[PDB]
DNA sequence: CGCGGGGGACAGCGCGTACGTGCGTTTAAGCGGTGCTAGAGCTGTCTACGACCAATTGAGCGGCCTCGGCACCGGGATTC
DNA sequence: AATCCCGGTGCCGAGGCCGCTCAATTGGTCGTAGACAGCTCTAGCACCGCTTAAACGCACGTACGCGCTGTCCCCCGCGT
């Protein structure tokens, strides 16, 4: 029936998620990842629910800002698509490596 | 005028700031003017952010300042954005900014 | 009867009512403002501690806070903050 | 047992994070790369959060442990204490 | 006569200057630049010689490292030549540029 | 009077720095771009150093003022009094 | 002396003095300066080993700042600890990008 | 007259003689080690100061210095430094 | 999760030119030697300013309830 | 088509008051950090000229920037 050209809904999603502040990772998969990573550090650990929310607020903010630098790396190479080489350039310059 | 805040013409507590300065191991001795100066500076910066945040709330047809209004205010003001350059505002989001080469021609 | 947890909420409400008498603030927004005040508190006080140590002074006076504001705040923000602080110290000294 | 949990961070979830960052087109190799990045990030922060928690002689990681850890890495977080 | 292919002495100079540690900016031009910039903040100022040396050590290390990131950006664009766009991308990612 | 001193950071001086940075080929517009960047770097550093000197009530900028300013900006320097 | 009782070359008394003189806390435990002076001695240690090796690799018998820079920037963990540190008269590591090499 | 400024110069020499008895050090390289020791001192002491405040304690004990080393130092460097710390503390209290 | 097709990545090629290289010409950096005094650093007295202790007082917090700003939405307005 | 602005509804957190208490304030003593004037002695500035290594400027062409194209498939859109 109707079909948007590729890039139209992507731009539409950029404006949508730059308007809101909600977390974009589903809470249960993220919490299971936190408990597993922490379990490989120390067994039998309990988490305040706010401690998981604090870890998710920072991680999403870190990845959002990282995707910003990643997007700039792609555009510098006259590209529109971000690639793993763009992330690694950003983290290298950031001093993260 | 019994309070040290009224004595300085401030809304911020000079007494509490003087306490925190002593209970903070910043120096052996804290002058009498130091808490007054700091509480006023804290008051000025507080007013500067709430001014821009109340404006952002009004632009969004809102009477209450929510965290996004603080984020829009800080990241749109050059000096506020620099003062909080290594700061993350919870539930603040980002500024709408799409790169030009991504726009359709 | 839960534990006394101090915050800057009452003063943020007062300043907000001076600058926006009909405007409000949510829980999360108040928590960020509380974290903002504590952050800038620690930044200024930390710089003041270093200044006194650099000059072999045992005292942090309003002069240490002033220079800390100059090193920490950007241009116009420091300018107004310096005048609003000196204005309060002058009043406090006389009365 | 718990195993492969990093896949809980799904492809549409990484997609939404890229959109808020202003990304239009995403390569196919980004998703596994982003998982490695997030895991390194979580490892560095949780390591410090647990180190604070152990020093306090606690078995529960408090939000203050994470906030102190985020400030350690230079990624200060507002709205959860401190 | 005799002529090396373009790029040969560039490599000899890279190997040479990555082997040594001496400063690469002439000291007096850098010193006069420091005094001019400082005067726009406060007039009538004197400088310790070690203070200027500290400023030059820091600035050159900053510039050398910035050229490393700049070189990576040019290589990222399938290019051998560094360009102002590479520097602007590097500083943008570094958080210096906005 | 003193005027145009930034040009004293010459083209071959910028070239040597780029060589030590591992750069093979250098655009012509690089040299003026590098002069603006170095100016901002020195501006931010010297501004903080002067603020330290003023607080010490001195007319001579010490290497410690420079060291303290570099540490402020996250560019710590060893070998001058750290 | 407290250094000999702990088996250290670094001064335990000086470290205890600086810990109290520096406004870090009200009180400083008796073990804190010993622990801290041992860690300081161990890191001072770790640099001097790798820097003395660099001096020998460069046919020197005396450590100059470049030897300290070579030691730190070639060691992964030392380079991370001093990631935001500039070693005066240290230079850089010889490293040319591959695409710049003639083929 | 004379003025007195302290430094770790004599202890770095004593430590240098351990690994490299046949190798010396310049004054510039000596100033870098002095900056290095001071900088690492500040970073551990500052981290230990925050540890005590976080847990509402007025004392910085070896346990605070121990935790500060594990937050600051990376992996193997930290394991090694904890070994030094605990060893020297044991030898010190066993020589009261 | 799959389906289907559209445009972006990437590779190949070719043109146009900018930048590396070399030499001759030109400029001022570096050297070390001398002279001058400003300003740092050391020094020496007096006292003002802050800690420190005790006793009195209200500023500030938790606990409390009511109330309205706004999250929620189903319909109609608009703008790509 | 998808998204927006509007008028209605609705509920729970703001923003306010109740009253208790503990942090601030007050009045006061003691001593010391540091202000201040005095003094000396380092190093920072100045200036000059003999030397020459470095910088400047131009000429030449080489190989790299980038603009073009062409293909092939890797993501985007969309229905279930």
């Amino acid at each position: 029936p109707h079909r948007y050209r590729p890039g139209t809904v992507a731009l539409r999603e950029i404006r949508r998620y730059q308007k809101s502040t909600e977390l974009l990772i589903r809470k249960l998969p993220f919490q299971r990842l936190v408990r597993e990573i922490a379990q490989d550090f120390k067994t039998d650990l309990r988490f305040q629910s706010s401690a998981v929310m604090a870890l998710q607020e920072a991680c999403e903010a870190y990845l959002v800002g990282l995707f910003e630098d990643t997007n700039l790396c792609a555009i510098h190479a006259k590209r529109v698509t971000i690639m793993p080489k763009d992330i690694q350039l950003a983290r290298r310059i950031r001093g993260e490596r | 005028a019994k309070t040290r805040s009224s004595r300085a013409g401030l809304q911020f507590p000079v007494g509490r700031v003087h306490r925190l300065l002593r209970k903070g191991n910043y120096s052996e001795r804290v002058g009498a003017g130091a808490p007054v100066y700091l509480a006023a500076v804290l008051e000025y910066l507080t007013a500067e952010i709430l001014e821009l945040a109340g404006n952002a709330a009004r632009d969004n047809k809102k009477t209450r300042i929510i965290p996004r209004h603080l984020q829009l205010a800080i990241r749109n003001d050059e000096e506020l954005n620099k003062l909080l350059g290594r700061v993350t505002i919870a539930q603040g989001g980002v500024l709408p900014n799409i790169q030009a080469v991504l726009l359709p021609k | 009867k839960r534990s006394r947890k101090e915050s800057y909420s009452i003063y943020v409400y007062k300043v907000l009512k001076q600058v926006h008498p009909d405007t409000g603030i949510s829980s999360k927004a108040m928590g960020i403002m509380n974290s903002f005040v504590n952050d800038i508190f620690e930044r200024i006080a930390g710089e003041a501690s270093r200044l006194a140590h650099y000059n072999k002074r045992s005292t942090i006076t309003s002069r240490e806070i002033q220079t800390a504001v100059r090193l920490l705040l950007p241009g116009e923000l420091a300018k107004h903050a310096v005048s609003e602080g000196t204005k309060a110290v002058t009043k406090y000294t006389s009365a | 047992v718990l195993r492969d949990n990093i896949q809980g961070i799904t492809k549409p979830a990484i997609r939404r994070l890229a959109r808020r960052g202003g990304v239009k087109r995403i390569s196919g190799l980004i998703y596994e790369e982003t998982r490695g990045v997030l895991k390194v990030f979580l490892e560095n922060v949780i390591r410090d959060a647990v180190t604070y928690t152990e020093h306090a002689k606690r078995k529960t990681v408090t939000a203050m442990d994470v906030v102190y850890a985020l400030k350690r890495q230079g990624r200060t977080l507002y709205g959860f204490g401190g």
